[PDB]
């Protein structure tokens, strides 16, 4: 009843304290999304603009806004129209409100994935535990009709069917395009997603680890220095004859 | 009048007889340090705080996502909410270390110095407790829930006070811009309190760790302890700053990254690491009422330290006995920390109870008795 | 909420008062099938799943 | 039997003050009792309490104790303090009871 | 505010020190420093270490004894047909 | 005898001192920057836009 | 007497350079505060920076 | 840079008000600087006259 | 209050409107600002006045 199985933790080449994303892996990760996830997740707080100068040429990132339909207005007559999206755009919602993503998914509401890895124990861990491990239930375990049953997801029945398999779309970058790839990828993008400051916060780190070192050595040899005077120092009692 | 500027100045002379001219035990520990540290903790808070209120909104359809507008959008924003996020822990850590030296050594026994450090500690809690709502996220909602709730337990009052606080039926909008304006203020309450603490210190300048008169020999406050305070500074900063940028989310619940859901409480509800201990307490008792004031006391029990000190000696340095006792202390707090972060059920409960227990127990009986056990054993 | 039958025999059949607060299942009731109630844990505010 | 000596002996050793070279009495907090006794002190005892407590607060600083054979032995100790400050105490109860009408 | 110079009555103490550029910083290292690390740590070790000790096995059975708690007991299901 | 000289010209002169430390920080800086935005980099070869750049920075259609 | 006082043996802390007591000390005096000052102006730029 | 862009808009609002909330108290500070630097002297008086003879 | 320009007009009426007292703590504190200018400048005459600028 409260048995849960745990991700392992996969090396992802982010993982270190000095180790960046693989850009080209993001943006792979990126056409996951917008291919096959978007279709039923928002990414609310990321805009195409976010993709320039990291996965994508501000050239680029304008044709993908281009390919939406923005809603606008009201115009001269109080009259709401739609219009071709702008790089300042968010990336569009799959669904007009809660109430209508779930009505679109028995029910079940499909969250929002702009900080998933850090609103779920186990990051990308979890993530990529999840996407790649649907199976059959064990022995006298029955899942309700439209959930699916998954080891990773607590209580082991989720309302989300498997969303990648071997070949569902094409990687522009020729990438063999196999489940496990896929998933990697998406969880990649999902880490940038969710924290876009990930790289620059590292290179900070490194900066502020080597000043730190310096400074607190020479700050160490100072204290000492000035403390010398007492830490050597010497007295004794001459009481009078 | 006088010969030099720095001690006739009406200002001048204020810094130099509190940060120059001061006299200072020649013999004070790194355990001695945590003072500046805190104050420098403060005015770090202050100054991120500012910055990040220039860009937040008070409102429940707005809050979380300004945060996120600040993190994504900002230059720096994500650097200056790292440093307020952790900065509150830096806090704690260091407030947790003071407490525990001025136990140690005895100076609870600067009695007004101690009781508005206790004030203190209670006002940094307030204010992390209003701070900690405004990303209004899932754990913002429901601990906020949780904790206004405690309030009703107090008999008659309790209900009404708490529809009071809230503004309305429930923690929601009106909760939310009033914990906004309690956060900005405390801060600075605890600023000036701050002064007061150093007011009456300075009647007797700090206590030693030999806890014996160290009149004869004391020395300027610069440049032995300037030197020695801004080394400690950056010793405790690289930690901060490694934690910060290499582990911004090491200590917070991925359940306060998913905005607040009235209709959805999180499985397991557990406060921040600075909180846990207390909230161990808190359950010890099963009973509503019971559980606050055993929380109440669990603080409060602070103010009583002074009046249970029975050795002849102000520190425990020459006091095997109340040492062992005291790392026991320390070591109770340790597994209630552990207990406050685990589901009520066996073998916690029967675990929590127990260390709850023995920690009133150590402060109230055991120290007082072995205090006393102790000044016979030197034949006094 | 919508009670069955396992809902409402199921519940004038354990004590009738003997709990906190002592009151029988159709006590707090204008039909026996609906229950009617505020989510509300009567402890620290929470919700019962 | 000797069950309190040896009991008395060991907390000496084990409270340790005696490293630093401090008496028994130089430890002690100077609340209000303490610090009348010590005004009471011969110059020369005094003197000699401020030159050990002077330099307990220096191996303090410095982190280091005082070399093994000048440790103060528990057979040694002087309890200079001790006689003037129950006089003081015995003084203030006078007072106090005196006080009660 | 104002203290040095009215803080206690000393007679008869000379001492003695020298110019911190006339010494060294951190002399000694082996000889000394080192040294009385060790006696340091030494003398608080078993005063220290024991009650954390204590609280580290605890937490061990505890959380063992959790997930203990956890698993299937076989003897539930013997006679299960 | 370069503490020597460094004391002399540089460290003796209250005014000397400021100078040196502003121009210090300014080629520290410099230095600094430079040293680690190359360390960091190097630690992370070919997974940055600066070396994925090239592909998609107008090279096809 | 003051006569019978003399400053004790500091050879356990003296830097190298002054160790001799036959020899002038002001000949390494620059070099012993140019170091000392050297770390002090670093601290500042690290700081500075 | 006062703006946080381009003319006063949300982002000149929410740091007003930060500042709003934050300068009363640098007032009340200020005013303890005030009256501490008063109370070397003690008030004048109208006639502009020593009034140690009368207080 | 609310500070954001879509809510910053309103959230002042909400509070005149519906907060109890609202709008009479608002005045308070409207005319008070005025208070304190009539009140810092006549400080300040009488200063210029009776030389306690010196
Ligand atoms: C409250 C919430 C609790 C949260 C968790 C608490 C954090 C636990 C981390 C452990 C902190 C590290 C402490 C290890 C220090 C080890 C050490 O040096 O101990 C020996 C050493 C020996 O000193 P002397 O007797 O003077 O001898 C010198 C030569 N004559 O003792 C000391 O350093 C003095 C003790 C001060 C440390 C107190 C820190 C404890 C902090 C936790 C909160 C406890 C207090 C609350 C009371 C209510
Ligand atoms: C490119 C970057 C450009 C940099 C621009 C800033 C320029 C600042 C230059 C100011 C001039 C500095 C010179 C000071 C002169 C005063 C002096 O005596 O030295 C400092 C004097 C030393 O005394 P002596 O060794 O006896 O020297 C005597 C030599 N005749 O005092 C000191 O030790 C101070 C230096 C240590 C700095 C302490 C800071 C450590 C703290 C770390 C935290 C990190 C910083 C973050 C800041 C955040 C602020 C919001
Ligand atoms: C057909 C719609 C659909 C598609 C396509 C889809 N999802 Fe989901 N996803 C859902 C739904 C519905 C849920 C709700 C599951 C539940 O709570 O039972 C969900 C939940 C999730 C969760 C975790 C929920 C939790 O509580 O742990 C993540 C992570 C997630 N999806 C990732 C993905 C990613 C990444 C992809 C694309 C590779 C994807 N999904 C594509 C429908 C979909
Ligand atoms: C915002 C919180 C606080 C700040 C900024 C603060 C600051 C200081 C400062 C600057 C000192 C002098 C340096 C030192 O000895 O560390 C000091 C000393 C002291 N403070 Fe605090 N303090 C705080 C909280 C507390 C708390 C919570 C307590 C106790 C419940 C406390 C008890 C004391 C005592 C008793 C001393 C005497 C130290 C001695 O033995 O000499 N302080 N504090
Ligand atoms: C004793 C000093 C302070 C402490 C202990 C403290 C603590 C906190 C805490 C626990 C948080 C939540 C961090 C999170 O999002 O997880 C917070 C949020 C916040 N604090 Fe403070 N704070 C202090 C002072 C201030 C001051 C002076 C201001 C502003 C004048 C301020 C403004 C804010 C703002 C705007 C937030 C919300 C944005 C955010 O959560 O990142 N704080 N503070
Ligand atoms: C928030 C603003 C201020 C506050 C709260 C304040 C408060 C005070 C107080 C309490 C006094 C003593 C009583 C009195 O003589 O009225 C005083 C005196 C004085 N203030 Fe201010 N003051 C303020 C602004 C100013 C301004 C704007 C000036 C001048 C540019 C000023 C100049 C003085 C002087 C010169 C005195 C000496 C009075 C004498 O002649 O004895 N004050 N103020
Ligand atoms: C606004 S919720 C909250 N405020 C904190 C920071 C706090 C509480 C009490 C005192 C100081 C600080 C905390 O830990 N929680 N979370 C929380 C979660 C579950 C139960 C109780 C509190
Ligand atoms: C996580 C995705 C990072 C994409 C940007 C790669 C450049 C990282 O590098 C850093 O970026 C910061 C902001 O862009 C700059 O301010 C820093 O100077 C730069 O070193
Ligand atoms: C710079 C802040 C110094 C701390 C304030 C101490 C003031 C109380 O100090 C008293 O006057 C003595």
């Amino acid at each position: 009843g409260e048995l849960e199985l745990h991700p392992p933790a996969f090396p992802w080449s982010h993982g270190g304290p000095l180790s960046a994303l693989d850009h080209s892996s993001v943006r792979r990760g990126f056409q996951v999304y917008k291919q096959v996830c978007s279709a039923c997740h928002s990414m609310d707080y990321v805009a195409f603009r976010n993709l320039i100068g990291v996965t994508h040429t501000e050239a680029e990132a304008k044709a993908l806004a281009e390919e939406v339909e923005v809603q606008d207005g009201p115009d001269e007559n109080g009259e709401l129209f739609m219009r071709p999206g702008k790089i300042s755009d968010y990336f569009p919602k799959p669904y007009p409100n809660p109430e209508a993503a779930r009505a679109a998914n028995n029910g079940a509401l499909p969250p929002d994935l702009s900080y998933i890895v850090n609103a779920r124990h186990g990051g990308e861990d979890y993530v990529f535990s999840l996407l790649t491990g649907y199976c059959d239930p064990p022995a006298g375990v029955v899942v309700r009709e439209g959930l699916h049953y998954n080891p990773y997801f607590p209580g082991q029945a989720i309302g989300m069917a498997p969303p990648i398999y071997n070949e569902i779309l094409e990687y522009d970058d020729g990438t063999p395009a196999t489940m496990s790839q896929i998933a990697k990828d998406v969880c990649t993008f999902l880490r940038w997603a969710a924290e876009p400051e990930h790289d620059q916060r590292k290179r900070m780190g490194l900066k502020m680890l080597l000043i730190s070192a310096l400074l607190t050595s020479l700050l160490y040899y100072m204290k000492r220095h000035k403390w010398s005077v007492l830490k050597s120092r010497k007295m004794a009692y001459r009481p009078p004859k | 009048m006088a010969p030099n500027i720095r001690k006739s100045h009406p200002l001048l002379k204020m810094i130099n007889n509190s940060l120059i001219d001061l006299p200072a035990p020649s013999n004070i520990s790194a355990w001695w340090n945590f003072g500046s540290l805190l104050a420098v903790c403060l005015m770090t808070q202050i100054l991120t705080g500012l910055l990040l209120a220039m860009h937040y909104t008070a409102d429940t359809s707005l809050a979380f996502s300004s945060v996120a507008h600040t993190c994504r959008n900002v230059q720096y924003g994500w650097l200056i909410r790292n440093l307020h996020a952790n900065g509150a822990s830096f806090f704690f850590i260091c407030i947790f270390l003071h407490i525990g030296r001025g136990l140690y050594y005895g100076s609870y026994l600067y009695k007004e110095t101690w009781n508005t450090g206790v004030i203190l500690l209670l006002t940094l809690m307030a204010t992390a407790f209003v701070g900690y709502v405004l990303p209004w996220g899932q754990m913002s909602f429901w601990g906020a829930t949780v904790i206004t709730n405690l309030f009703s337990a107090i008999p008659y009052i309790g209900h009404t006070l708490v529809e009071w606080a809230w503004g309305g039926f429930s923690v929601d909008n009106p909760t939310l811009t009033r914990f906004f304006a309690l956060h900005f203020l405390l801060p600075f309450a605890i600023a000036g309190i701050t002064i007061i603490h150093l007011t009456f210190l300075h009647e007797s300048g700090s206590n030693n760790p030999l806890g014996i008169s160290s009149d004869s020999d004391k020395i300027p406050f610069h440049p032995y302890y300037s030197f020695k305070d801004i080394l400690g500074l950056t010793l405790m900063l690289t930690p901060f700053l490694t934690l910060a940028l290499f582990s911004p989310n090491l200590l917070g619940d991925p359940e306060n990254f998913t905005p607040a859901n009235p209709l959805v409480t999180p499985p397991h509800i557990k406060p921040e690491w600075y909180f846990l201990f207390a909230y161990a307490i808190l359950r010890s008792i099963p009973n509503k009422l019971g559980g606050v004031l055993a929380l109440a006391a669990s603080v409060l029990i602070l103010f009583l330290i002074p009046f249970l000190h029975k050795s002849k000696q102000r520190t425990m340095t020459f006091r095997p006995l109340s040492q062992t006792l005291f790392w026991l202390l320390v070591a109770n707090l340790l597994i209630l920390t552990w207990i406050g972060s685990q589901p009520v059920e066996h073998p916690f409960i029967i675990i929590g109870q127990m260390a709850s227990l023995s920690y009133f127990t150590i402060l109230l009986i055991l120290f007082p008795t072995i205090g006393t056990l102790e000044n016979k054993m030197l034949n006094y | 909420r919508h009670r069955t039958q396992a809902e409402i025999n199921q519940e004038a059949e354990v004590d009738v008062s003997k709990l906190r607060d002592p009151q029988h299942d159709l006590d707090r009731v204008k039909k026996p099938e609906w229950v009617i109630l505020v989510g509300v844990c009567t402890h620290l505010g929470c919700v019962p799943i | 039997g000797r069950l309190m000596d040896r009991i008395r002996k060991w907390y000496y050793n084990a409270a340790g003050f005696n490293k630093y070279g401090l008496m028994r009495d130089d430890t002690l907090y100077e609340d209000d009792d303490v610090k009348e006794a010590l005004k009471r002190l011969p110059e020369d005892l005094y003197n000699e309490r401020m030159f050990r407590i002077k330099r307990a607060l220096d191996l303090s600083l410095k982190h280091r104790i005082l070399p093994k054979e000048q440790w103060v032995k528990y057979e040694e100790d002087k309890p200079y303090l001790e006689p003037y400050l129950k006089e003081v105490i015995r003084e203030r109860l006078e007072r106090e009871a005196w006080n009660k009408k | 505010g104002i203290h040095f110079g009215n803080l206690a009555r000393v007679r008869h103490i000379i001492t003695y020190s020298l110019s911190p550029f006339e010494q060294r910083a951190i002399p000694n290292i082996f000889s000394d420093a080192l040294p009385n690390v060790w006696r340091r740590f030494s003398s608080q070790v078993f005063k220290v270490a024991p009650p954390f000790l204590g609280a580290y096995l605890l937490y061990s059975w505890g959380t063992q004894e959790f997930e203990r708690l956890k698993r299937k007991n076989p003897a539930d299901y013997e006679n299960d047909q | 005898a370069l503490l020597r000289q460094a004391y002399s010209a540089l460290f003796r002169r209250t005014s000397t001192f400021a100078l040196t430390v502003v121009l210090g920080a300014v080629l520290f800086e410099r230095a600094f920057d430079q040293g680690a935005d190359a360390i960091f980099e190097h630690l992370n070869e070919g997974k940055l836009w600066k070396h994925i750049k090239h592909k998609y920075e107008a090279s096809e259609e | 007497v003051h006569n019978d006082v003399t400053v004790p043996d500091f050879s356990a802390y003296r830097r190298e350079d002054v160790m001799d007591a036959t020899t002038s000390s002001q000949t390494s005096s620059e070099d012993r505060k140019g170091f000392s000052y050297l770390v002090t102006a670093t601290a500042c730029v690290a700081t500075a920076y």
